[PDB]
């Protein structure tokens, strides 16, 4: 569905 | 048919404070149509494409120029938005839809649609920011738009079909006006060129002075600066013409409140006239308003805040009050230290 | 079909001031394309895959060489960048966007890269990320690419695809100077860098070895895949004047054509052209930014030229470039 990207 | 002298005067009637920008648009508009009059028939081969790139602060009149130009110009005009644009059309929109709306304005006239104008607001929205990625509003949108801006024939069902056929409407002839507010661009130009921070006695330091940061900095913009912003270099290469708009001057603000037919004083006094009391504004109040507006750094759109907040108390109790023939507003009312004095 | 002598003439028609660069591309392109024809019929199978590396100052026409060559040979070419990378798939699909359908036609295309020095290994995730990632890309592989975006994936070989890594290596001249020419610049007897603009640094770059690039920041494994090296020379002041007139298509020609359609003749004096060169030098944008000066200088004239009547010819004085005067109009 959506997008997730982090660190 | 196009006239650069008259067109500048026509825009002056509806727009004030941007004289240099009017000259740039008249040249590109005249050159673009002149090219189509004799298409690729001159001796000069590989003629550069004539496009427009509007760049200015908020409330500078970017959306206004597109509206005024549409009214003056005879060919159909369109006003699209980049936020709605999405790649591979999942649920939002498709790039081809922009051509469909153009035909509705042109009434499915391919000969009349190819000579149309296109204006996309919020160009910065499509800036590629894919540091942490799929991306539907980033590279995908710019990639599709660049393909269209390059000049290609795209299938468009005329009228939607009652057929399995589509028309191959050209795109190189159609003009495009990419414009929007660039936030953070000034810092990028300032980062590249500072020429300061001298600690020596001979060296000079400018902490408040920023060499007309609002207008001069824009004038010295380069394509390489936009690359760091997120745009694709090929997209900027296709637009040799860039328009720079300086911040509105206090003198310009006063003119905007008097000359236009959409002036705040004219509509507000008209509203008061419906109630039955006339509204009077002195010249001293006008220049005072300009100083406050420039401090906010919100453009003309934020001008209303000062005028409305100042009249909040007056309008609240004006209906209850009676026997007031006219209303007089002094310069102090803008500051708010002294309440306005009514006339009976 | 073409030859190194014929391509050189064609290259000279649109490019000037770079003679050594022409011979490098002619043999590399001719040989590379020759591999596509012979294929594996010859005894020497598994031939080809020779990369091209370009190092020169900004505004030297490095990008123009690829675009002009693509037009001369009518071969699809794309202009991708490595500064954006922190994807690799974007580079492969990019080329396909030219026609959106290529099985045995995109393999023979060409690609150009700009700002190759940015990826230099600082000593640092910003650098060295890309070089290790580009190794497999240069060595050849196949990547999935949805044709047109859509439900069947497409495989395209990358070994045949040629790569041209363009970029500028600032400060590299000093690095080799201490190693090969002489250790100087700070001492009394030691020669200072007095000839910043009096002499051209280019001659020193001609002796650039792969070992010198390691000190700049590059990885030796990355440079080994690009054995070919090109050393563009420093753009000359006269070259700018030549660019306005000598090439097949120049800004002056284009402007002359536009006014020619209007019916007014356009003439640029030699004195005016040299002044433009000096202004461009301060910008440090070379030819890429030269167009901007002409646009602003002639914006006022262009605005009033259609309104003006019975103007047979336009004379542009050198003062116009300075900005203290207007060009003379001949009736
Ligand atoms: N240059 C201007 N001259 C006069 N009034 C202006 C000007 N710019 C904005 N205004 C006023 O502000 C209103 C809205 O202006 P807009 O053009 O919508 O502002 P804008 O910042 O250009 O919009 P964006 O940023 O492109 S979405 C107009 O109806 C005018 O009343
Ligand atoms: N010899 C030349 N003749 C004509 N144009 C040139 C020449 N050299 C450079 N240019 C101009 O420079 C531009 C390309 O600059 P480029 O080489 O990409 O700079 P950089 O290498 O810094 O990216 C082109 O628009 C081209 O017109």
């Amino acid at each position: 569905x959506x997008h997730x990207x982090x660190x | 048919l196009p006239t650069p002298h008259e067109i500048r005067n026509h825009l002056d009637d509806y727009v004030i404070g941007q004289e240099q920008a009017k000259k740039v648009l008249a040249v590109a508009v005249y050159n673009h149509y002149k090219r189509l009059r004799n298409g690729d028939t001159s001796n000069g081969v590989e003629l550069g494409k004539s496009n427009i790139l509007l760049i200015g602060p908020t409330g500078s009149g970017k959306t206004l120029l597109a509206e005024t130009l549409a009214r003056l110009l005879d060919v159909p005009f369109t006003m699209a938005d980049a936020t709605t644009l999405t790649e591979a059309g999942y649920v939002g929109e498709d790039v081809e839809n922009i051509i469909q709306k153009l035909l509705q304005k042109s009434d499915y006239d391919v000969q009349k649609a190819q000579r149309g104008i296109v204006y996309i607001d919020q160009i910065d929205k499509i800036s590629r920011k894919s540091d942490n990625p799929r991306d539907v509003s980033g590279e995908g949108v710019q990639q599709a738009l660049l393909k269209l801006i390059e000049g290609t024939v795209a299938a468009v069902p005329p009228q939607g079909g009652r057929q399995q056929e589509f028309l191959q409407v050209d795109t190189s002839k159609i003009l495009f006006i990419c414009g929007g507010a660039f936030a953070g661009l000034d810092k990028v130009i300032s980062h590249r060129v500072e020429t300061g921070s001298g600690i020596g006695f001979g060296a000079t330091v400018k902490a408040k002075s920023d060499k007309a940061s609002e207008g001069e900095l824009l004038a010295q913009v380069e394509p390489e600066d936009l690359i760091k912003f997120g745009l694709i270099p090929e997209f900027i290469g296709r637009l040799p013409v860039v328009a720079t708009l300086n911040e509105l001057s206090e003198e310009a603000l006063i003119q905007i409140l008097k000359e236009p037919k959409n002036a705040l004083t004219k509509q507000y006094q008209a509203l008061f006239n419906l109630e039955g009391v006339d509204l009077e504004f002195r010249d001293e109040a006008l220049d005072a308003i300009a100083k406050k507006a420039m401090a906010r750094k919100t453009g003309a759109r934020g001008l209303r805040s000062i005028v409305e907040a100042a009249l909040l108390d007056t309008m609240y109790d004006l209906p209850s009050m009676e026997d007031v023939e006219k209303v007089v507003i002094d310069e102090s009312v803008i500051d708010g230290q002294s309440e306005p004095l009514l006339i009976y």
